[PDB]
RNA sequence: AAGAACCUUACCAAAUCUUGACAUCCUUUGACAACUCUAGAGAUAGAGCCUUCCCCUUCGGGGGACAAAGUGACAGGUGGUGCAUGGUUGUCGUCAGCUCGUGUCGUGAGAUGUUGGGUUAAGUCCCGCAACGAGCGCAACCCUUAAGCUUAGUUGCCAUCAUUAAGUUGGGCACUCUAAGUUGACUGCCGGUGACAAACCGGAGGAAGGUGGGGAUGACGUCAAAUCAUCAUGCCCCUUAUGAUUUGGGCUACACACGUGCUACAAUGGACAAUACAAAGGGCAGCGAAACCGCGAGGUCAAGCAAAUCCCAUAAAGUUGUUCUCAGUUCGGAUUGUAGUCUGCAACUCGACUACAUGAAGCUGGAAUCGCUAGUAAUCGUAGAUCAGCAUGCUACGGUGAAUACGUUC
């Protein structure tokens, strides 16, 4: 959990107030582990180091129980035989 | 090698009902078995108004066999079995038959139980008998 | 790896916890007291020179 | 069954070979729960075959043991210890019964 | 009311002919003293394997032991204050000085 | 099993520790502090042939003495190492310590002495057997009742390690009361590390 | 009055058992016995020194007892009394000794060690 | 591996690097840099900026130590060889046997002693015995515990006292308890027995009588046993890398089996409410006390404390009354998700813990197979290491408390 409350690694931070004020980019090659989400990030599109390589996702609005810690489950196919 | 005394039993100033005890002291919680027989005590000695002593030293020789056997390939003998044996005996053919009767409280059972053998019923007499049919069956291929 | 993992340690860090003490004489990271940050079997090694009380053995 | 090889990546025509003329002990008796084989490699420097195994058995375990050259005939080892082994084990045992008194 | 001492010693008579000594010069210029009143010596351990890599059930224990050795006097006079800080040794004791 | 030195038995009991200082939680800071020294010893240890040394420290000061069995050796002749030395631990020790160096006899009977002594000349390319026959042959000469002296690795420069040990005397080991002496060294001609264990039995 | 005196030791269970002649009367630190321990109607065996000594009594009980749970607790009574009433008069040792009540069985828990685990049996093996 | 988010973690990825991540030798020489700015994923660098010869200099040097560089060796290698090794350990197994010196007999290897009888926990002891003596080994020998006397009485105790809610106050050290020295149990002593002797049974006393309890201790050798990945090291090999810093993953995935263990399959039971008894250790900015907040987690300040003083702390099982009345149950709490607490910046892959609900199989387990000779088995809890965080594990402590041992057939 947090300690009242949220927080960002601000390095990042320091690119997406960069890039917020004009036709916003949507590009980023970044580390997004310990950055959580909130509503500045939009406008920009993330593909973050998944372990091996960056990895895009187009960023959308139901991302409530979500964050760019990860979201590609990193074990690769799968690690397993059968599928999910 | 020798056999581990009870001083008496502090209830009815008994020996035997301790040896009991011990066969129903599950945990070591003489508390509640002997709470379970201190209940039992007062059923019994309810249903058909009598002592424990009565149903319990003729129930406890109504199915106290008096021979048993033993395998020795493995050839059955008859012989007539030790006493303290025998009495250790009576008292797991007893509560192990006993449990089995498919009945929910502590008490109820048990004294069904030895008030069945009490009349030379139930299956602890049974097995005495079965015991006394392999028993003299058995004298033939082994005495 | 080992030679440099020794250097790892007492560099620097970002912040207090992603750091080590493993014991000195030995490499031994795991299973090591912060008492003495001496490795399972240093004291052994060490405590028969009985340099210290120590005690060995076998009264508890 | 439990198969760990050090210094080397095990195959599949050695597992349908092996554990197929195995499998030709059912005569006596397989009876096939666990079957533990061993190996490793080790210069010499003619430097090494080791064929090492164990066959347990119900009550009781065994072991068999070779060094070779080759998997073979180092194999036919194996399995031409395993054989001579139950067959005793069977052999054994005692009914020639006899009345008393 | 009177000075006391706390010792703490790993070979079990150096609190004693330690304790003793420093009597003697406690009472030489002085006097009304109590003794060597023994604490419980509570102890430590090691649970130490006899093994390098594996084998972990082979194993043994190393301890200690650390002993408190509670010793007064009463009614000073400033050569029993030197009594005190006159002989300290076999200085392995755990020596403080308080009232 | 297998076995185990005595000398982690009898001790505890029945001998000394091989260092002393008071009691306090600060082991850390004491401890290694020492064992730097009983390290920079190297320094005599190359230049003496010594058996040990155990230290008892004072208040704010630090008492050593060095058992050693090469006296003139280890004194220079005019002190003209010792103050030096005084000035070279404390240099580096970081905390002033004096010097009181102290000589053994017998004369170099205990583990030690013998220990690193066989190994070396061992490592002369020595025939060792005769050596240790040797020592054995000038061991019970200055008195002691059981010896045995044992050794390991790959031998005379060739294949596979074997151990070769010379027994000698009474020297009970399942006892409690020995007072007794034990080693090993290492020193290596040609193949890896050859190391020997020397036993002998006081009173 | 004139408390005799014996002191008994079970299972870390001390008993200073001041023992005074009267009329037998308990109190465990100041309270009856009988409430106390759990649950418990076992202390017929308790007054055994009446029972088989100077039999029947009785002797007035004051007792200061620390440690254990009831049981050996329960068992250095005996011998605080007995040794209590060898300490009155050795006459009955020879209906005493003849039912010990001086022998405190130093049996105990022994040291745990390894292999030991949740409740103390030998490991279950490795199979097949 | 006595605590795999990062670290540890080396494996994978990339940003980087190469006398290097890291040291010793030779130099310019210099006290080595604090805090910020730029970008960065950090490494870092541009940097600013302030590190800035401190010991002794008679003017120079010496010198702790430098700034990175130059300097060639070098450094390094989780790169391999446990079969090239040392060291260490499990093992049969705490099984009691294993050896020599002398002398003999033997053509000879060898045996003798070490065998025969009896006996013992056992090469223990004795009788006999071309044999006799020793070496290792067994027991004692060290620890800890039961019974004890003496020394020393707190932070420990109140036996006599009043006093306090209270061993708290004044008093006492009597008594438990307290850590050091003291005996006592040594077949010692008595009876019987026995080749009389060794020695067995019983008796007496005693707390302990039969190597008292338990631990410590593992003879000769076997497993080319495990270990280069504890440490060192013989040989080989890398060295713009198999060496190195930096961030992220991941070492934890699961169609599968196995092994390991923890937890229910309930009415001695389950749930409710009141109540008692333990031991042992740890504690400085660490043990957290009340009072306060809340469903709880937890947080407010801070009482007391390097400790027989203050805290962890409260004990659990038990017991007390109530009810549940045999169910897939008031059993079961897996599961899934909702909501809070604590940790470290950091709880997605990956910390537990706190209230809500959801409530699976499972109604005692086939064939098969394992431990255990009494405070055992079986059973309830406590605390120590590892520790920012983390134990169905381990370790230590206790409290409760069984059946069976005929006989060695097998």
């Amino acid at each position: 959990s947090i300690k009242k409350g949220p927080f960002v690694d601000e390095h990042l931070m320091k690119k997406v107030e960069a890039q917020e004020g004009s036709e916003k980019k949507q590009v980023i090659k970044t580390w997004s582990r310990r950055s959580t989400i909130f509503p500045n990030f939009i406008g920009h599109t993330f593909a973050v180091y998944d372990g091996r390589k960056h990895v895009p996702v187009y960023v959308t609005e139901d991302m409530v129980g979500h964050k760019l810690g990860e979201f590609a489950p990193t074990r690769t196919f799968k690690g397993h035989v059968a599928d999910d | 090698v020798p056999k581990r005394d009870v001083l008496p039993d502090p209830i009815h100033n008994s020996k035997l009902v301790t040896k009991l005890i011990n066969k129903i002291m599950l945990d070591g919680k003489r508390g509640t078995a002997q709470r379970i027989l201190y209940s039992a005590f007062d059923l019994v000695e309810q249903r058909s108004g009598r002592d424990a002593l009565e149903v319990f030293e003729e129930a406890i020789n109504n199915i106290m066999p008096v021979l048993e056997v033993k395998a020795r390939s493995n050839y059955q003998v008859p012989v007539e079995v030790r006493p303290e044996r025998r009495t250790t005996l009576g008292l797991r053919w007893l509560v192990n038959y006993a449990r089995l009767r498919g009945e929910k409280t502590m008490e109820d059972r048990l004294a069904n139980e030895i008030l069945d053998a009490a009349n030379n019923t139930g299956g602890a007499v049974k097995k005495r008998e079965d015991t006394h049919k392999m028993a003299e069956a058995n004298k033939a291929f082994a005495h | 790896a080992k030679t440099s993992m020794v250097a790892k340690q007492q560099k620097k860090q970002k912040y207090a916890v992603r750091e080590y003490t493993r014991c000195e004489r030995c490499g031994r990271p795991h299973s090591v007291y912060r008492k003495f940050k001496l490795c399972r079997i240093c004291f052994r090694e060490l405590a028969y020179k009985g340099q210290i009380p120590g005690v060995r053995k076998a009264s508890w | 069954f439990e198969i760990h090889g050090d210094n080397l990546t095990i195959t599949d025509a050695i597992r349908n070979y092996i554990e197929e003329k195995i499998g030709k002990l059912e005569r006596y008796f397989n009876d096939v729960p666990n079957a533990v084989a061993h190996v490793k490699v080790k210069t010499y420097s003619n430097s090494a075959t080791k064929i090492e195994v164990t066959i347990p058995l119900k009550n009781v375990t065994l072991r068999a043991e070779e060094r070779n050259d080759d998997l073979y005939a180092g194999i036919d080892l194996i399995n031409n210890k395993l054989e001579r082994q139950v067959r005793k084990y069977k052999t054994r045992i005692n009914r020639k019964s006899r009345d008393r008194g | 009311q009177k000075i006391r001492i706390r010792l703490k010693a790993y070979d079990h008579r150096v609190i004693d002919q330690s304790a003793e000594k420093i009597v003697e010069t406690a009472k030489r210029s002085g006097a009304d003293v109590s003794g060597p009143i023994p604490l419980p010596t509570e102890k430590s351990v090691y649970t130490i394997i006899r093994a390098v890599h594996m084998y972990k059930d082979s194993r043994e224990q190393f301890e200690q032991r650390t002993h408190k050795r509670l010793i007064d006097i009463v009614n000073p006079t400033p050569k029993t204050v030197d009594a005190l800080m006159g002989l300290n040794l076999p200085s392995g004791v755990d020596i403080e000085i308080k009232l | 099993g297998q076995k185990i030195n005595p000398i982690g038995l009898r001790v505890g009991i029945i001998r000394d520790w091989e260092a002393k200082w008071y009691a306090e939680k600060d082991f850390a800071s004491l401890l290694h502090e020492d064992l730097k020294i009983r390290k920079f010893i190297d320094n005599e240890l190359k230049e003496a042939s010594v058996s040990h040394v155990e230290i008892e420290r004072a208040a704010n000061r630090i008492n050593i003495a060095i058992h050693t069995g090469k006296p003139g050796m280890v004194i220079g002749k005019g002190g003209s190492e010792i103050e030096k030395l005084r000035n070279k631990l404390n240099a580096l020790t970081d905390k002033k310590v004096h010097i009181n160096v102290i000589e053994i006899k017998k004369v170099d009977l205990d583990a030690r002495l013998v220990a690193e002594n066989i190994a070396r000349q061992l490592e002369n390319r020595a025939s060792f057997r005769r050596v240790q026959k040797q020592a054995i042959t000038r061991a019970m000469k200055l008195g002691a009742k059981g010896i045995k002296t044992q050794v390991s690795g790959r031998l005379g420069g060739a294949d596979i390690a074997r151990a070769e040990q010379y027994s000698e005397g009474t020297v009970p080991l399942h006892t409690l009361r020995a007072d007794i002496d034990y080693a090993h060294a290492e020193a290596d001609t040609t193949y890896g590390k050859l190391g020997v264990k020397v036993w002998i039995y006081r009173g | 009055q004139v408390e005799y005196r014996g002191t008994g030791r079970r299972k870390n269970s001390v008993a200073r058992v001041r023992l005074v002649p009267g009329e037998g009367n308990i109190t465990v630190n100041n309270r009856d016995v009988r409430e106390y321990l759990p649950f418990e109607s076992l202390i017929l065996d308790l007054n055994q020194p009446f029972d088989v000594t100077e039999t029947k009594g009785n002797y007035d009980v004051l007792v200061n007892v620390h440690g254990g749970g009831f049981t050996g607790q329960a068992q250095a009574i005996r011998h605080g009394i007995a040794r209590a009433l060898l300490e009155a008069d050795p006459e009955y040792r020879g209906s005493l000794k003849r039912a010990g009540l001086l022998t405190r069985d130093p049996r105990m828990k022994e040291r745990k060690k390894p292999g030991l685990k949740a409740a103390r049996r030998s490991p279950q093996f490795s199979k097949r």
